[PDB]
RNA sequence: ACGGCCAGGGCUACACACGUGCUACAAUGGUCGGUACAAAGGGUUGCCAAGCCGCGAGGUGGAGCUAAUCCCAUAAAACCGAUCGUAGUCCGGAUCGCAGUCUGCAACUCGACUGCGUGAAGUCGGAAUCGCUAGUAAUCGUGAAUCAGAAUGUCACGGUG
RNA sequence: GCCCGGAUAGCUCAGUCGGUAGAGCAGGGGAUUGAAAAUCCCCGUGUCCUUGGUUCGAUUCCGAGUCCGGGCACCA
RNA sequence: UGCUUGACGAUCAUAGAGCGUUGGAACCACCUGAUCCCUUCCCGAACUCAGAAGUGAAACGACGCAUCGCCGAUGGUAGUGUGGGGUCUCCCCAUGUGAGAGUAGGUCAUCGUCAAGCUC
RNA sequence: UCCUAAAGAGUAACGGAGGAGUACGAAGGUGCGCUCAGACCGGUCGGAAAUCGGUCGCAGAGUAUAAAGGCAAAAGCGCG
């Protein structure tokens, strides 16, 4: 590695919003917390869901009962 | 990222929260009044230790990735099935029933 | 440090599970290169150092800015000879910044899913793209230009791509 | 049958050009919360109050009423305090997706409104061209004729000027 | 038979020293006008005769092939 | 009077391309971190350095396996020097020479000097 | 520069095809390091294609300049 040329990169902390800790090496030189992370994330939390595709029939069924 | 996506500074809440793409005016105004957040102070006076609150209220109506795939799959559900709704939404006429005579230029460009 | 979450879990693990035979056969990462696309605005001679700049922020090294090989009336002419900026990583940056992906890097997408399990090349070297320059740490949002076609290309020592989506999905981020 | 009765569809089609009319493009303004004053008219085959449940259009309810009595019916602009700081924006509302109420045997072609989301063109507009000499032009409301429902046109009178 | 010039919008002419196509008439739309013209405002148009190369790139550079013009086709 | 391996060569496909099992005894890279030299149009993989904490497979090392490539006969034919002819834009005769292509099939090459290991 | 030119040179025609009347102060000298063209897979606004990674390659690229003859001691490419 040059020595004159590559940024400053030192070690700080990311903190997410549950709290997760993480010890990472950037150019960042301070601590910045974020807003969500891997753990958070929907989609690797499982929370991510379908668009639910189409409901006429249960619409339907909601909105009129139509006895008989 | 900041809430979904860039929200602007030097503004109100209630302003600021329009640009989540899938609230509007009213719907800020009961997710302020729901969180606490006071609007009439700008988001840059703001803590970030209330914005996890805003982030799950948006994480509770929609967001714009989703929204705009779903609306286009409600629109696709009438592109593929016949119907006249469809059948002048691909071509480009007015859907509600407006005129068609004229000045229906909205949707047809200069 | 995900080197040694990689000798202590993964490379036992990987052994048995492929069924290889020594401790050594297992596959690693080669290397990351980014490859940031700056084929728009060719004749400009004024986003070549931001896109540099921009670049050495997010990677701490110096990038190498790329000349072109050929001309395509199509594309440009070869006035604008500098058209490409690339960085290596190996070993000692590419487990640190490989920590951004899959930790802090996974809300860097707004995507649906992470990435297509369906990418990977005949040898079985994985390629992604990342639309946005806004996501990293130490990157403003006013200052920053909203212009940056950059990739993450990466490179592993796999005969086929099925030991490539093994290793993959230890530090799984599809 | 160029005469009649019944179903649907059509007159509200749509690269285009023209007349009239309403919205805007904002800071002499946009929202929020207080507070002041009208004229004229319609209502026993009708007006349809109070309480009441609904985010709202509205649903129940049945009073008083044949009219200085009761209802339609809260006039709005202005004025007082806060914020917005001129930014394609707390401007602009078209467009489209979802969800409803009312009328009607019946709201797809093809109705009017209410709730959430989306947010366009538009930064004062060429040759040209029009209305107006005083409660005039300009701007803001109210109620009615046709009418099961349906107005930016149109019926009628008033605020500031 | 031989030699020189040219091929550009619907029509007439500029153009390049290769990266790019304009002027006028004509045409369309709107204003004038009782109506048509002439006044006025706005607007769309060429694939640069065909072909083969040179090139990253050809209307432009080069060699051929058509069409239209101008010179000569002489001593017997 | 053996096998393994390193260096430089003789000769350049009968010496090449492709398909297994393997070598721990030195090399072969790989590797710890790149501190001390050196290096990156940015990279400790290229290059360099303290070895061996590790590793024997990817990598290479030779060591199996004749599909492809390469070599290629004999014979005939084409061609041709000399001399003479015909039906003379072509061919023939006497004599001498004589291809290319095609046609059974071999091969995982054959060797020179130095240095090291296996037994002691 | 190639053919005509007949396997040493040379060899004509108003014979068949092409170029030159220059460029470089680094486009020269030296030391040290590196592969070309082309095919395929993947990779966000590019997509048959730009820049990047990998494999197959085994010079079919490149030569400052027309064609011929050569270029892995590369005669090609970069740095001091
Ligand atoms: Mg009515
Ligand atoms: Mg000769
Ligand atoms: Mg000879
Ligand atoms: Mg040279």
């Amino acid at each position: 590695m040059k020595a004159d040329i590559h940024p400053t990169y030192e070690a700080i902390e990311a903190t997410c919003s549950c709290g997760n800790v993480i010890k990472t090496r950037s150019t960042l030189c301070k601590p910045i917390h974020l807003d969500v992370c891997s753990e958070c994330h929907p989609f690797y939390t499982g929370k991510q869901k379908v668009l639910d595709t189409g409901g006429r029939i249960d619409r339907f069924k909601q909105r009129f009962g139509v006895f008989g | 990222r900041i809430a979904g996506v860039n929200i602007p500074d030097n503004k109100h809440t209630v302003i600021s929260l329009t640009y989540i793409y899938g609230v509007g005016r009213t719907t800020a105004q009961s997710i302020c009044a729901a969180t606490g957040v006071n609007p009439a102070a700008k988001i840059k006076d703001l803590s970030d230790e209330q914005i996890d609150q805003l982030r799950n209220e948006v994480a509770k109506i929609t967001t714009e990735g989703d929204l705009r795939r779903e609306i286009n799959m409600n629109i696709k559900r009438l592109m593929d099935l016949g119907c006249y709704r469809g059948l002048r939404h691909r071509r480009g006429l007015p859907v509600r029933g407006q005129r068609t005579k004229t000045n229906a230029r909205t949707r047809k460009g200069p | 440090r995900l080197k040694e979450i990689y000798r202590k879990e993964i490379a036992p693990k990987l052994k048995e599970e492929l069924q290889l035979a020594n401790v050594m056969e297992v596959p690693r990462v080669t290397k990351i290169t980014l490859n940031m696309g700056l084929g728009e605005a060719v004749g400009d001679k004024k986003i070549i150092e931001n896109a540099v700049a921009d670049l050495e922020k997010i990677t701490g090294q110096k990038p190498v800015v790329t000349y072109a090989r050929k001309s395509i009336a199509g594309f440009k002419i070869r006035e604008g000879w500098p058209i490409g900026v690339k960085v290596t990583l190996r070993s000692d940056r590419m487990y640190e910044f490989l920590d951004r992906l899959l930790s802090i890097s996974l809300p860097r997408v707004r995507d649906f899913r992470g990435l297509n399990a369906k990418s990977f090349d005949g040898r079985g070297n994985y390629s992604m793209g990342v639309k946005e320059q806004i996501i990293f740490p130490e990157i403003d949002y006013d200052k920053i230009d909203a212009l940056r076609g950059l990739d993450i290309t990466l490179t592993t020592t796999a005969r086929t791509d099925d030991e490539g989506r093994a290793l993959l999905r230890a530090f799984k981020f599809p």
